[PDB]
């Protein structure tokens, strides 16, 4: 059996760590919710 | 229960210990979250109950108490950030400019970062704090790194 708990407030934070790429990918969405690369 | 607006730990008692499965959004008395995390089941919050009320196996997406709330969109140009919510690790804020997903119905927003399959739900947010979709739904690239879509309910 499944229950919440509050982790915190929803706000931008100013001084964050910046990390992670940005790419361009193709993909394809399938009638189950499942993202796959089309190549 | 609490109604409180914010972030927040899907947790379970039915494995070894108290594990979290995901996380979710709470904002004018709706939960979200990803279908996958709950499986459309019920919630609940103290002693209060959360009952499902719309959710899309597709979209990958589920609202409790009311129909889905958040609208804001990603602009296409700027830097966001993934308020990741990690199992037994406190919310930690991390700013990405988001890559693209090219889909044959159109592109969708997408976050590059690998944090474990708990914090499936964590919201994604804009420069003013609006939660422009939830991360948790994508796919595993080349160098077996996770790349996310930015996914984002319809509000009626
Ligand atoms: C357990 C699981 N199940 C799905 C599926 C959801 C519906 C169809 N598409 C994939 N993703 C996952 C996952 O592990 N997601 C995740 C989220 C953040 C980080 C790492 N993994």
């Amino acid at each position: 059996d499944m229950y919440i708990e509050r982790a915190g407030d929803i706000t931008w934070e100013k001084d964050a760590e910046v990390t992670g790429n940005s790419p361009r990918l193709d993909v394809a969405l399938d009638e189950s919710g499942d993202f796959s690369l089309v190549e | 229960g609490e109604t409180t607006d914010g972030v927040y730990r899907v947790m379970t008692r039915r494995l070894l210990g108290s594990t979290q499965v995901g996380v979710g959004v709470m904002q004018e008395g709706v939960f979200h979250t990803m279908w996958h995390v709950t499986k459309g089941a019920a919630l609940r919050s103290g002693e209060g109950r959360l009952d499902p009320y719309w959710g899309d196996v597709k979209q990958d997406l589920v609202s409790y108490c009311g129909p889905w709330k958040l609208d804001a969109a990603w602009d296409g140009l700027s830097e966001v950030q993934l308020l990741a919510v990690p199992p037994g690790e406190r919310a930690k804020n991390i700013q990405t400019l988001p890559g693209i997903f090219k889909t044959k119905d159109g592109d969708i927003g997408a976050v590059a970062l690998d944090y474990p399959a708990g914090t499936s739900g964590s919201p994604i947010l804009d420069k003013c704090g609006r939660v422009i979709g939830l991360y948790g739904n994508g796919v595993v690239i080349k160098n077996g790194s996770y790349v996310s879509a930015i996914t984002q309910g319809k509000r009626e």
